[PDB]
RNA sequence: UUGAGAGAUACAAUUUGGGAAGAAAUUCCCAGAGUGUGUUUCUUUUGCGUUUAACCUGAACAGUCUCAUCGUGGGCAUCUUGCGAUUC
RNA sequence: GAGUCCCAUAACCUUUGUACCCCAGAGUGAGAAA
RNA sequence: GCGAUGAUCACCCGGGUGGGUACAAAUGGCAGUCUGACAAGU
């Protein structure tokens, strides 16, 4: 909790929020990111699979706030019908589409239109590895709209047996609520890391500071492996920045 | 003859710790006995 | 000890080297063992010796 | 090297070290009577050969692992072993008594008896008696008074066999050790009920029971009853 | 037939290895040990340490309970871990034996189908398949 | 939500014996029981209803012919991706 | 149906016991003693 | 009171470890003893 106590963190956030108001070029910048300089190489190849960091104290977003796109295994008749009928998930998804239909309908410039319309993309884990070919480069560089893996039902796969295909609406809604409130990170085989911690004009400075400490604790705690505890050997320095603002230091070793 | 003095009942009883100390090395520790007990049941059954 | 052995063992009693090699390498096994030198086996000829 | 250490009961050792086993000194060194592993250790240094005692093969050894308080079998004591099927356990009993003591091995079935005789030649202190234990009067000549009576006979009327032998060849305040198989006596009822009856029958025969021990996991449905023969 | 021969030979070796190893190992006894006392008072005042005349921690050792009068260079942890290894090793022999046993049984069942006779395939609700042979005497 | 009995385990109060270290009280280590509560296993008593239940067996797979085994070709990787075993 | 014909009447490894050995090896080749 | 008929040239603490040659023994190890109902004649 030393980071929150340190005044350096508060002043930088005050400077960052203020100068976004002042500078026109940063007018479209809305999210707050922290840049973490790990001492040693993580050694994890970037799998493009988001890793959720639980933020206990505060919730970044709710499902009702964001455009959510669900990509399902073909055929989507069962999942679309079950989700659209159940009251809990009736109004949860902006659009439900299958992989084959997504590939056929959207190509080229249409992929850019899909990128803008949707704030969050979620996909069945079975079809996640196919998406990089389909969605294109734009979704898969930068990590702003990187798809999230979700599981339709609590059924499990057993070798030499066929999984029963079912859709559990309450489980899907529960996963999506967790995805929105909890921030996410992607491992890479280099020191630098970027994690979203706050949203300008929604989160106060004390809340963003708490989110940062939650991120640091989860990422450093070896007990939380394999999802957490990826930052071995401590953190050399931590910065704060928006998408187009530079790194303002908040901690240095 | 059961004529032990207060000191006699101390030196002899020190030996009890001394030799029993030697045996606990052979006796092996509690944690491993937890695994050994599980392995023993599987083999015996 | 010999009395408690089945008849199959007595047939191949003296050819353990060839038997266990063949068993482990999935090849054909011996068929005479030490009994090959019995007079009756000598009288037989061809495949009849194994029988 | 393996650190053989003394045991509570004289004539018994444990080859403590890495592989710790119950162990007895070999009377006739250089050979094993049923292929048991043999350990030799130099002691000031002269090597003394030792034999492994397998509890799963001998019920008496299962008693040692169970922690029997008192064993009347000890060096320099005469022992009467009833139900000596072979030299599997009698040889170890011969080891414990040592050259000074003697073991009276009693067997009925002829086929294991011939195995017993071939072993007795190696061990001078073992006197093999091939006769029915139900009629002790037949072999009274070959047996002197005995400090302890050990019985592994698996017969329904075993308590009578112990009484006749104990009344005859057991010294006053002598030893009585019995291994009981409840399945032979009564399979319908649980083992504890059967053992209670056997203790009662011994008491009627002027044998005071001292302790009782179940032999699990070495054997299922078995226990060893240790008593003292109080003629008075 | 040769496959059945090969696996059985492997299974026989594992069984013998298991028998030799288990003899080397020593198993701690787990059995009730009752003591008989003639007087009710002797029971109530009974104490294991007094009866065995030994220290309380010394009492709980069934294999070697040494009375006080009798009481009167390798690291232990390395010895302890290596002891666990031997106990695991005999268990691994047992697991290999059962696996070879199951493998042999399935091969033997297949061989019975190759032999002459009239057989009907019966399938249970669980999906297990078995063959029931007609009641015909062999000529 | 019947009665009684035996065992195991979790907790709370309390107690037995052995050892050390202390002038004694007292401190620690070891082994252990019974009491109250809760959970759980088994044994049987009683009240009520009910009279059959399960399995095996007779010439009981196979014209839309059935089955075994060795091969060939293709589908399932958006996964039964297939064990000297039976993926379609 | 099926390798006696690669000595299971055996080879190799380990333990123990007995008896000897710790200089060069196609050994070197004029010193040694005072 | 010399010589070509031949001069010269492992370890550790009196004790224990290390290495080598030969022979004998081991109920010490490798190491586990093939298949199982048809075949031949008119």
């Amino acid at each position: 909790n030393d980071i929150i106590k340190s005044g350096l963190a508060e002043k930088a956030l005050k400077a960052l929020i203020l100068q976004c108001e002042e500078n026109p070029s940063l007018k479209n910048d809305k999210d707050i990111h922290i840049i973490i300089n790990t001492g040693k190489k993580m050694g994890i190849n970037r799998d493009n699979i988001p890793r959720i960091i639980p933020l206990t104290k505060y919730k970044l977003f709710k499902p009702r706030d964001l455009n959510i796109l669900l990509i399902t295994k073909d055929p989507s008749a069962l999942y679309r019908e079950t989700l659209t009928k159940d009251e809990h998930t009736s109004e949860l998804f902006k659009e439900i589409i299958s992989v084959k239909n997504l590939r056929r309908r959207f190509k080229g410039s249409k992929l850019t239109q899909l990128y803008k319309d949707f704030d969050l993309v979620v996909a069945d884990y079975r079809v996640h590895h196919l998406l990089p070919e389909v969605l294109g480069s734009r979704f898969y560089h930068g990590s702003k709209k990187l798809p999230y893996m979700i599981r339709m039902s609590k059924e499990v796969k057993l070798k030499r047996q066929q999984m029963v295909e079912k859709c559990d609406p309450i489980y899907v809604r529960a996963q999506l609520r967790s995805i929105c409130k909890n921030t996410s990170y992607i491992p890479n085989n280099d020191n630098c890391l970027s994690v979203r911690v706050g949203y300008i004009q929604k989160h106060s400075i004390p809340e963003i500071l708490q989110n940062i400490q939650d991120t640091i604790n989860f990422l450093t705690d070896k007990s939380k492996r394999p999802q957490g505890g990826v930052i071995k050997g401590g953190i050399i320095s931590i910065f704060v920045k928006t998408s187009n603002s530079t790194s303002l230091p908040i901690y240095q070793f | 003859e059961g004529t032990l003095t207060d000191h006699e009942r101390k030196y002899l009883n020190k030996l009890i710790k001394r030799n029993s100390q030697n045996l606990r090395s052979w006796d092996l520790e509690e944690e491993v006995r937890d695994e050994l007990e599980d392995i023993q049941q599987s083999i015996l059954k | 000890s010999l009395a408690k052995s089945p008849a199959s063992t007595i047939q191949i009693l003296g050819a353990e080297k060839a038997l266990f090699r063949a068993l482990k390498t999935k090849h054909d096994t011996p068929k005479y063992g030490l009994l090959y030198h019995a007079s009756l086996v000598g009288q037989a000829t061809g495949k009849n010796k194994g029988k | 090297k393996v650190v053989i250490e003394p045991h509570r009961h004289a004539g018994v050792y444990i080859a403590r070290g890495k592989e710790d086993l119950l162990v007895t000194k070999n009377m006739a060194p250089g050979e094993s009577v049923y292929g048991e592993k043999r350990i030799s250790v130099e002691e000031p240094p002269t090597k003394v050969e030792y034999r492994v005692w397998n509890p799963f093969r001998s019920k008496l050894a299962a008693g040692i692992m169970g922690g029997l308080d008192e064993l009347f079998i000890a060096p320099g004591k005469k022992v009467l072993y009833l139900g000596a099927a072979s030299g599997t356990s009698v040889s170890h009993v011969s080891d414990v008594v040592g050259p000074e003591g003697v073991v009276y091995a009693v067997e009925f079935s002829h086929r294991p008896g011939r195995e017993l005789i071939s072993m007795a030649k190696k061990r001078p202190n073992i006197i093999p008696i091939i006769e029915d234990a139900r009629h002790p009067q037949k072999y009274r000549m070959l047996i002197g008074m005995v400090d302890c009576v050990f019985a592994d006979v698996a017969q329904p009327d075993q308590a009578r066999i112990i009484a006749l032998n104990s009344h005859m060849f057991l010294k006053d305040q002598g030893g009585v050790v019995i291994s009981i198989k409840a399945n032979c006596i009564d399979s319908t009822v649980d083992a504890e009920t059967v053992f209670a009856r056997e203790v009662q029958k011994l008491r009627e025969e002027r044998i005071k029971p001292l302790e009782q021990l179940t032999l699990e996991p070495y054997e299922r449905d078995h226990c060893i009853v240790v008593g003292r023969y109080m003629r008075s | 037939t040769q496959d059945s021969n090969y696996v059985r030979t492997l299974r026989q070796i594992e069984l013998k290895k298991l028998e030799k190893g288990a003899k080397q190992l020593m198993f701690k006894s787990s059995g009730n040990h009752t003591i008989f006392v003639d007087s009710r008072e002797k029971m109530n005042e009974f104490t294991p340490e007094k009866f065995f005349n030994t220290t309380s921690e010394m009492v709980n050792r069934s294999e070697n309970r040494l009375t006080k009068d009798q009481l009167a260079i390798m690291p232990k942890e390395s010895l302890d871990k290596k002891k666990l290894k031997k106990f695991k090793q005999v268990k691994q022999h047992l697991q290999r034996e059962t696996q070879l046993k199951q493998v042999q049984q399935r091969m033997d069942a297949q061989r019975e189908l190759l032999k002459k006779g009239s057989k009907k395939k019966i399938v249970d609700s669980s999906g297990k398949i078995s063959f029931k042979w007609k009641k015909q005497r062999k000529r």
